[PDB]
RNA sequence: AUCGAGAGG
DNA sequence: CGATCCTCTCGAT
């Protein structure tokens, strides 16, 4: 692998480096070989991460992961928006997929979760639980056909 | 079905004007003659029959869009020359030039046999 | 006022970079052994060869709208056979004594390195080169 | 120039879309994914035209 | 109309893809682009 | 469009006297761009044209047909033997001045398809009209009269801008809207509603 | 979903979309009869009374008119069947419905709208003929071509949604992206292709012309600039009059690669005062890069001032260009004689590569690298030797072209075309793939019934020696056509996975909002960010930023 | 005689070759528009089908029927019907044709130009007469007949000018030539070895003499001498598409400088 | 060193040089005092977040840690006038512009971010070719990329088709 | 008389196919430039030989003129167009009665043909015209 | 009961685009609706246009009810609201 | 669909030429370069209206109404 | 309206 | 229980 790390001179130098690939994932156990660096070792699997170095290292590895989708297309995106992505599947404590399975299942409003998928469903339990809808998605004024409160609509207008 | 009458290249409308003097609002004795159902055939012709003239400064044309047959036409002059006289001048330039043409070609049409 | 520079410079080389009006023209003054003269240089309108000898001159007098010539009257400082309008843009000064300055004339530029130029060349949006012979 | 090859149904004219299926009475082997516990497979989708 | 009395339907490996054995048998270019995109076929 | 996956719109049509012109006369029918064809390597388009070109000019079909050994440069030969550089290039005169142009045109006959899809047929405008039974929506299709979809991705293109009110009157006032009277106890939509 | 996320709606028109020079930036072409449709409801007052009675005369069949009068009590006067048509003595608070005309807010857009450019707010242009027209540069954000493509507009029908539009929609507010921190408008096509021809050192211009030039560029001062050149001719370059589009206290500088502010080849770029000094413009000066006149122009002068910018610098180039023309031949895909000697032997050394490799296999000879099959490996490096051929024969072909080449001329200025296009075009059009391999055996031990069993030369295996110019044969076309194929298959999935994605991402988001306290919340006031994107900056109002501390060494760093 | 200069190559009685010396290209090319779209001519503008049992639809016959060229050569002497104090049309502002055929024989029945006859009256201008080159002297072939077919209607033939329907067009195409040598480099010749070689050697330059190398590029030079052939219809002569050409433009340049005065 | 930050300072300077008519002959009329104290004052003042309390100030101050360590860097002492060559005239008016262009660069409560996003992500995904890559010359640089990566990525898998471990 | 066969794609897997008759198998022993690089004899065990490889077509790309020269999606796409353009459906058209029908004023055969178009009988019914084309950047429409 | 004091207001002093959307949309509504106008339009009849010059002239008499995510809020006098954008 | 009046790019009468064209190509045993050049189409534009013509009336004819 | 087929970007 | 947006046309029960 290619490197820029600085010299005593204290400029910046390329300086090859052996790095070893692997086709499978056993973080736990690789870590602590005798040989590696344990503060460097990498892995796609950012599931492995989070289990083996905390949430934090979840978010950091889920991000760079991202990141190198959008990378490799030659293509740019601002980090912030990326960022913000990554840290909605984290703040749960865990790792909370952009399907039906995660994100969906979430506190939010009835409403809000019925406009993507399972929509009878959410809508059932919402009756069953007896649900109170708090009225501040987006998604429950659009249904409502009322001014939500984005952007414009988030402030009252007086006298 | 929302194209417009071809007519409307050549013959004036309600209100329309062949030409609007507009005193140009940046240099100083300059004035901008709007040439409206009017192409290319007679704006290309009387800005360059204006740069013949030595008084005027400045003279372009322009169609700011292919649509609409009008015209812009830009001139500035030296102090104490008119443009209305410059533009004046080079449109009889133009007519006695073409005079001259009609009769040379005649003149020589007359010769040739066939 | 008046001219800020005015030498004789013999052409060394005359490069036509992929450009067919254009040719980046290499000079040296031929009296002090130090002055030097990078140029480009309309060759369709004056052509210039190898070894040519060259009169450069730079003034800044003959701002408004341009008016064309109409030579009714109409007198200009040239006795010259090529002349151009041009701005300063860089003043390099090549280390303790020797300094250069950088004219752009409408994308045709110009590097002239010496040391007297001093108190004249300033940043001047102005700056016609004059050439003749 | 007509072609012919088609019907007139009700007066319209309709055209049957060539219907491609697997051929029928012939046997193949297939390898079977990591988890399933049969390795590989040999099926004969036996008909009588 | 030539060309709809050529057609080919196929319903549901790869079935989209180009076949070897298609040379000389199906039209290498003559398919719909996306949605039955190598699954419509013309002769 | 011509035979090789060329799509495009009249964007105007010119007059003759307009028309960029040859020195024998001649005019385009059609102008397409020439950035139209770096990127999709329609070579055959311009193979086409040449081919045609001499075509026309000898009163000979073109043999355009696939693996044969009809080569650009045996097609050029010909062309050049009818008075005509080689590449189909040919001078040119913008017909707005009559001044030659820096540009030599690439010029010559394409067999060019006139499709369906025309404007007219198209177009389609709607301020109020006729609304769905069950819905209460505009309904739906040009030939209907209907209401354009102003779906979720649309939705959502509003919320990102800011747009509070912008999306409410586009699902209330143009759309839907409707009053209902609700039980202050209950808050559902059962109140008999006897006005006046 | 279909009734309440999204649902069919009033004043809403749709139709083909065309290009239009003449248009502004922020304006749409729209159609008289499309214009006579739509309306807006307008509220009688003194202010407006007079054009409103005027309107109400003209009627809804004449343009400059409306169709409907809303009194008090809200009862509608049909314009178009109403006995008192001709009469109406107009009352204020009263409502006229009034056709859609010049400088209204509309809600223009192209679906899919996976973007917030894919909907902005245009200046009404009420045009004749069919198409809604648009300047070429607001293409991009709607990704829109004029192919046959259709767009929907929009019309707000209050006094608070048309400010929403005109302050928060509006195409030169959204000039500069927030998505990629950089513009996501510039300069295109022949726009793009002429600047660079008109920005040539060798490019002159005389009176005749550049008084046109500078004529048509509106917001021009009215002075003649000095000519470049005062000589035997008072001649001016194409950067001279160019600079005239350009605004004062604008400054630019790039440096490329030979830039040395003598500039020997013209590359990077020097613009002072909003005056260009060195430098051919091109893509990186005027196309929506990072650091671009567009972002220059937008964060220094503005978003209204920036729009302006597309419109002054179409003008004069597109006029300029009108003039010199452009073209592409067939002469442009040819190249030299000893140009195609030289490339048909390179394809000719890899055959031999490729040969020798394969008598290396056959041999038991070949030693693969751990992890990786003795075929594995052969594959790898044929591929390799083969991809190698097409990149050097392409390169080979690149470097014969001239600058009057207009293809290479495309590349040049960025307008269409890269390396690729001109390598498979005049040289070799290369390996064909499926699946990432090279062409399968479909056939027992055969690709095709014309090649004996089990053959893995570059031929055999779909590898296209031949340009577009020299022409594919059958094999060779077959297998491109297996390729071909599997690109519009993917296509196909690609569109509607991402679709998919798209709903997803936009639905787990939807809710997130900067809230008073600049953090970062969902619907339930939960805590995502506690400063958004860490440092509570907005995306449009940042830019790449050297920072001089951490870079070079010790020495330069006290120094 | 003073100004711009003309030497005819040669004359036909549908083609002029000439040479438009000592004028400016502003002129010359101001002068080839007007040829095109401007000299106003007499073309069929209203078909009135009282019978079609042909093959040909109504419109597709009635637009053939304007395309056919009438005789111009008195066109002034003819009002522009939009002028004229008449209700709709007559003899003062348009010609009236009638076209009857019958399919008599078994064999396909032609339909010409010849087959069109004048109702109205001429008041004895020159004008109307279906142009006819055609050798045989059946001009323009309308349609073809069988046997049952008919086609019976009545043309209105009006003044009118090219830059309103390509119909009014008194010519064909102009040829249009300056500078064979490009001693003005007014043009940059594409090339892939020789721009001399590889681009054909000009008709015209003959008429003008090599520029010769050893001599440096005329900067000062301006383009006059304009070779140029104009090619007419046949509804007005040669001669007048040219003469008709310089009057159009000198009314056209007449009625600006009137404006003036008027304002 | 490139990274994207507020306030493109380059261009503020090359503005002051302008609007100014700086020469750089003429020897400037600042201080150190001026320079060292200006910088470190216009610091104080590049707001984003304003409650008077302990954790929002240390929000503040480390919300704007790396567009100092900028400030900084460019507006240093010797840089100011061996390089720049500013006046007290330009020097302020620099100062007085960041304070202002960074209040400007500021996000507003209201944006929609989470849609913006979403979005912003989503289109570039898009106009992503090649579900595989054009690293497919070499038969050891097979990873799981594009669209099915994302697609791994986004419904969290645990079955991912490439895993991999890059040890250092 | 056997000298011509029919073979599926389960016997083409048996046989030995040549592409030419003559440029498949003559005899073995400068070159034009211009023209493309075909590869040499090889396998000499021939069994059958094309009747003609533009057969490899159907209807839609049978109607292009040098597909041989252009990107393989272009000629997917001009299939899916020539099927949306107008012409002359059938020489009847003037006595169907049907729901749109759109015909060509004055249809032009292809200057530009291809040998298949005989059989497709394209030259007979045209649909398209032959356009005089000019590859140039004007008023930028 | 909620709301926060005029002193220790920690929102921003500066107006977002959002408030000022609304304020101009909100002030143009007002005008067309033949509400009274607060300044001299010179030569003006556009409702925003007329709200904008009224903004321009800080004459608008509103006020922005910004709410925090607790549900407390922050009274903000356009007056008062600074204008940079 | 019978032989166009005029040629659509320069304007020429070209639908006086037809049966002109026809006579030479079998009587005369002319070729359709020579044919053209005869009746003198010497631009393309000219040459491609005749040239590439289809005479479907001769087809519609055929039909027995 | 429903169900279905074909098509456009 | 999901699996691109929008749009057009026609046919049949
Ligand atoms: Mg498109
Ligand atoms: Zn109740
Ligand atoms: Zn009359
Ligand atoms: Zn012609």
């Amino acid at each position: 692998y290619d490197r820029k790390v600085p010299s005593p001179t204290g400029e910046y130098v390329k300086e090859p480096e052996w790095v070893l690939e692997t086709d499978g994932v056993n973080l736990s156990e690789v870590m602590t070989v005798p040989g590696i660096d344990p503060t460097r070792i990498y892995t796609n699997s950012f599931i492995d991460i989070m289990e083996v170095l905390g949430i934090e290292a979840g978010r950091a590895a889920l991000y760079k992961e991202v990141y190198n989708v959008i990378a490799s297309d030659g293509s740019y995106v601002n980090y912030r928006h990326m960022a913000l992505l990554v840290d909605v599947m984290t703040t749960q404590g865990g790792l909370t997929s952009v399907t039906r399975h995660g994100f969906n299942r979430s506190n939010t409003g009835a409403l809000m979760r019925c406009s993507f998928e399972e929509t009878v469903e959410i809508l059932f339990e919402a009756g069953a639980s007896a649900e109170l809808d708090d009225c501040r998605g987006v998604s429950e004024n659009v249904i409502l056909g009322q001014m939500a409160p984005i952007g414009t609509g988030a402030f009252d207008v007086m006298i | 079905m929302n194209a417009p009458d071809r007519f409307e290249l050549f013959l004036l409308g309600e209100g329309e004007s062949k030409l609007k003097i507009d005193p140009d609002t940046k240099a100083p004795n300059a004035v901008v003659i709007t040439f409206e159902k009017e192409d290319h055939t007679l704006g290309n012709l009387i800005r360059a029959e204006l740069l013949n003239d030595r008084k005027v400064l400045f003279a372009a044309y322009k169609v700011e869009h292919p649509f609409f047959a009008r015209f812009k036409l830009r001139i500035q002059t030296t102090e104490g020359y008119d443009p209305k006289d410059a533009l004046k001048n080079a449109c009889n330039s133009i007519i006695n030039k073409l005079g001259a043409l009609k009769t040379n070609f005649e003149t020589e049409w007359n010769l040739q046999t066939l | 006022s008046n001219t800020l520079f005015d030498d004789i410079f013999q052409v060394s080389e005359v490069d036509p970079g992929r450009y067919n009006k254009v040719c980046r023209i290499e000079a040296a003054s031929t009296t002090q052994d130090q002055c030097k003269l990078t140029l480009d240089i309309n060759v369709e309108l004056f052509p210039v060869a190898a070894q040519d000898s060259l009169t450069v001159t730079i003034a800044s007098s003959l701002t408004r709208s341009w008016r064309p010539p109409q030579a009714g009257d109409r007198s200009l400082a040239d006795d010259y056979d090529y002349v151009m309008y041009g701005t300063a843009y860089k003043f390099e000064e090549v280390s303790k004594d020797l300094i250069a300055v950088y004219y752009s004339f409408g994308g045709l530029l110009m590097r002239l390195e010496g040391n007297y130029r001093n108190l004249n060349n300033l940043k001047q949006e102005n700056a016609y080169l004059l050439i003749r012979r | 120039f007509d072609m012919g090859g088609y019907f007139i149904i009700n007066g319209s004219e309709k055209v049957l879309i060539a219907q491609e299926r697997s051929a029928g009475n012939i046997v193949q082997v297939f390898k079977k994914a990591a988890p399933s516990p049969i390795s590989h497979v040999a099926e004969i989708r036996s008909a009588l035209e | 109309t030539l060309s709809h009395l050529r057609r080919t339907n196929t319903p549901i490996a790869k079935p989209r893809q180009l076949h070897n054995t298609h040379w000389g048998l199906v039209c290498p270019a003559e398919t719909p682009e996306g949605q039955a995109c190598g699954l419509v076929k013309n002769l | 469009a011509s035979r090789h996956g060329q799509k495009g719109t009249i964007g105007i049509t010119y007059r003759r006297e307009d028309m960029p012109f040859t020195a024998e006369g001649i005019v385009p029918d059609l102008i397409i761009n020439p950035h139209a064809i770096p990127s999709r390597m329609t070579v055959a388009h311009l193979i086409e044209c040449l081919l045609s070109k001499v075509a026309a000019l000898s009163g000979n079909e073109g043999d355009a047909s696939p693996f044969t050994d009809i080569t650009v440069e045996g097609i050029s030969k010909l062309l050049r033997e009818h008075g005509y550089q080689s590449r189909g290039f040919e001078v040119m005169y913008n017909g707005h001045t009559g001044k030659k142009l820096m540009a030599q045109i690439f010029f010559g006959p394409t067999y060019y398809q006139r499709l369906r899809h025309m404007v007219d047929d198209k177009i389609h405008a709607r301020a109020r009209g006729p609304m769905q039974v069950l819905t209460r929506q505009p309904v739906e299709g040009r030939s209907r009269d209907g209401g354009l979809r102003f779906g979720e991705m649309e939705r959502d293109c509003m919320i990102a801008h800011g747009a509070a009110s912008f999306l409410k009157e586009r699902l209330m006032e143009a759309s839907d809207a409707f009053r209902v009277h609700i039980c202050g106890i209950c808050g559902l939509m059962t109140v008999i509603a006897k006005l006046n | 979903r279909g009734n309440l996320m999204g649902k069919r709606v009033d004043f809403s028109a749709r139709t083909v979309i065309s290009g239009d020079p003449n248009l502004e930036l922020d304006q749409v072409g729209v159609p008289k009869s499309i214009a006579k449709t739509l309306t807006y409801p307008e509220v009688v007052t003194p202010y407006n009374i007079d054009r409103l009675t005027q309107l109400v005369r003209n009627g809804p069949n004449e343009h400059p008119g409306a169709k409907y009068v809303i009194r008090d009590s809200g009862d509608r006067i049909d314009l178009r069947y109403s006995k008192r048509a001709g009469d109406i003595q107009l009352q204020y608070g009263w409502k006229v419905e009034r056709h859609i005309m010049d400088n209204d807010p509309v809600l223009f857009n192209r679906q899919p709208s996976l973007h917030k450019m894919s909907m902005m707010a245009h200046r009404v242009k009420v045009i004749p003929y069919s198409t809604f027209r648009l300047n070429l540069s607001v293409t991009s954000p709607y990704n829109a071509d004029f192919d046959g493509d259709e767009m929907n507009l929009h019309v707000p029908q209050s006094e608070e949604t048309r400010a929403e539009l005109s302050q928060l929609c509006a195409v030169p507010l959204q000039i500069v992206s927030p998505q990629s921190n950089k513009p996501c408008m510039g300069i295109v096509q022949d726009t793009l292709c002429g600047i660079r021809k008109l920005t040539l050192r060798d490019t002159f211009i005389e009176l005749d012309q550049v008084l046109n030039m500078l004529y048509w560029v509106p917001d021009w001062d009215g002075v003649i600039p000095t000519p470049a050149i005062i000589k035997p001719k008072p001649l001016w370059s194409g950067k001279q009059i160019l600079s005239v589009a350009i605004p004062n206290g604008i400054h630019l500088q790039r440096f490329d690669e030979g830039t040395t502010l003598l500039s020997p080849k013209d590359n990077g770029m020097l613009i002072i005062d909003g005056q260009i000094i060195f430098g051919v413009v091109e893509k990186k000066t005027v196309g929506s890069s990072n650091g671009g006149l567009i972002h220059v122009v937008t964060r220094e002068k503005g978003p209204q001032v920036c729009a302006k910018l597309f419109g002054n610098i179409q003008k004069v180039v597109n006029f300029w260009l009108l003039h010199n023309g452009f073209s592409t031949g067939i002469g442009d895909t040819i190249a030299d004689g000893p140009t195609m000697r030289e490339i048909t032997e390179t394809i000719a050394e890899a055959k031999k590569k490729v040969l020798d490799v394969t008598k290396e296999a056959q041999a038991n000879l070949l030693t693969a690298k751990h992890g990786m099959t003795l075929r594995e490996s052969f594959e790898d490096n044929v591929v390799r030797f083969l991809n190698e051929a097409r990149d050097k024969a392409g390169r080979l072909a690149e470097v014969n072209l001239k600058d009057l080449n207009n293809v290479k001329q495309m590349v040049m200025a960025g307008s269409k075309g890269s390396f690729i296009n001109i390598a498979q075009m005049s040289a070799c059009v290369g390996q064909q793939s499926v699946e990432g391999k090279r062409i399968a055996f479909g056939f027992v031990d055969r690709t095709l019934p014309h090649f004996s069993k089990d053959d893995y030369s570059p031929e055999s295996k779909g590898f296209v020696e031949n340009s577009y110019l020299r022409g594919l044969t059958p094999q060779e076309f077959f297998f491109h056509a297996m390729g071909g194929r599997e690109g519009l298959i993917d296509t196909a999935v690609k569109t509607a996975e991402t679709g998919y994605i798209q709903r997803r991402l936009v639905k787990a988001l939807e809710d997130i909002m900067v809230h008073y306290d600049n953090t970062t919340r969902n619907s339930l006031g939960n805590v995502i960010q506690f400063i958004y994107g860490e440092d509570g900056m907005d995306a449009a109002h940042i830019e790449k930023q050297s920072l001089d501390t951490i870079g070079g060494s010790d020495a330069a760093f006290e120094k | 005689e003073e100004g711009p200069q003309v030497k005819i190559r040669e004359a036909s009685k549908d083609n002029v070759d000439f040479i438009l010396s000592n004028v400016d290209l502003a002129m010359a090319n101001s002068l080839r528009r007007v040829m095109i779209a401007e000299i106003p001519t007499l073309a069929i503008d209203s078909v009135e089908v009282e019978t079609n049992t042909t093959v040909l639809a109504d419109e597709f016959i009635a637009h053939r029927l304007g395309l056919i060229p009438l005789q111009s050569m008195d066109i002034e002497q003819l009002e522009y019907s939009r002028d004229c104090f008449c209700e709709d049309h007559c003899d003062k502002c348009s010609v009236v044709l009638t076209l009857q055929a019958f399919g008599e024989s078994e064999s396909t029945t032609n339909v010409y130009s010849k087959d069109l006859v004048i109702v109205s009256n001429l008041m004895g201008r020159n004008i109307g007469h279906p142009i006819i080159q055609d050798k045989e002297g059946n001009g323009v072939l309308i349609c073809k007949l069988r046997k049952g077919q008919e086609l019976k209607l009545t043309c209105v033939a009006k003044k009118g000018i090219a830059k309103e329907h390509a119909k009014w067009g008194p010519a064909a195409a102009i040829e249009f030539e300056y500078d064979p040598w490009n001693k003005l480099k007014h043009t940059d010749y594409w090339y892939e070895q020789d721009s001399a070689k590889e681009w054909p050697q000009s008709k015209n330059c003959e008429y003008e003499d090599p520029p010769n190398e050893g001599d440096p590029f005329d900067y000062k030079a301006q383009a006059d001498t304009f070779y140029m052939n104009v090619e007419s219809v046949g509804s007005i002569p040669v001669d007048q598409v040219v003469v008709r050409g310089i009057d159009t433009l000198q009314k056209k340049v007449a009625s600006i400088l009137l404006a003036l005065t008027q304002m | 060193a490139n990274w994207p930050l507020p306030v493109n300072i380059r261009r503020i300077i090359q503005n002051a040089q302008q609007t100014f008519h700086i020469d750089h002959t003429k020897p400037s009329d600042l201080t150190i005092k001026d320079i060292v104290l200006g910088v470190k004052d216009l610091q104080e003042n590049l707001l984003v977040l304003r409650g008077k309390n302990e954790i929002i100030q240390n929000a503040q101050r480390d919300a704007v840690t790396l567009f100092c360590c900028l400030l900084r860097s460019r507006l240093a002492t010797r840089r100011v006038l061996q390089e720049y060559r500013l006046t007290k005239q330009a020097f302020d008016w620099v100062l007085s512009n960041i304070e202002a262009q960074f209040l400007r660069s500021v996000v507003h409560p209201g944006e929609m971010v989470g849609v913006l996003a979403a979005q912003s992500i989503g289109e570039p995904a898009t106009q992503m070719t090649l579900n595989t890559f054009h690293f497919a010359g070499v038969a050891s640089k097979k990873v799981t990329s594009g669209v099915p990566r994302l697609k791994e990525i986004l419904n969290v898998a645990k079955n991912m088709k490439t895993p991999s471990l890059t040890v250092y | 008389e056997g000298l011509v066969e029919y073979i599926d794609a389960e016997e083409e897997e048996s046989i030995l196919i040549a592409m030419q008759p003559e440029d498949l198998e003559p005899a073995e022993a400068d070159v034009d430039p211009a023209k493309r690089i075909r590869v040499s004899h090889h396998a000499t065990t021939f069994t059958h030989c094309e009747i003609h490889p533009s057969m490899i077509l159907g209807v839609a790309a049978s109607i292009i003129p040098f597909p041989d020269h252009n990107q393989s999606p272009r000629n997917t796409y001009q299939s899916a167009m020539g099927k949306q353009a107008m012409g002359v459906f059938l020489t009847n058209y003037n006595v169907r009665m049907d729901t749109m029908a759109n015909i060509l004023y004055y249809p032009q055969k292809p200057l530009g043909t291809t040998r298949a178009m005989e059989y497709l009988k394209f030259r007979e019914l045209p649909a398209g015209q032959n356009a005089i084309v000019a590859i140039a950047c004007y008023s930028g429409y | 009961e909620k709301a926060i004091p005029k002193d220790q207001r920690a929102t921003t002093p500066y107006m977002t685009k959002y408030e000022r959307a609304r304020i101009l949309g909100t002030r143009a509504l007002q005008i067309s609706m033949n509400a009274p106008v607060f300044v001299d339009l010179e030569g003006e009849t556009d409702p925003l246009r007329i709200a904008m010059k009224e903004l321009a002239e800080k004459k608008i008499p509103l006020v922005i009810r910004r709410y925090l995510p607790d549900g407390s809020f922050e009274d903000w006098s356009v007056e008062e609201l600074i204008v940079d954008l | 669909m019978i032989v166009p009046v005029r040629c659509f790019s320069c304007g020429k009468v070209v639908g006086d030429k037809w049966e002109s064209y026809l006579n030479l190509l079998q009587e005369d045993e002319l070729d359709e370069g020579t044919a053209l050049s005869r009746l003198g189409l010497k631009r393309y534009c000219c040459r491609r209206m005749i040239l590439t013509h289809v005479d479907l009336i001769e087809k519609f004819l055929r039909y027995n109404p």
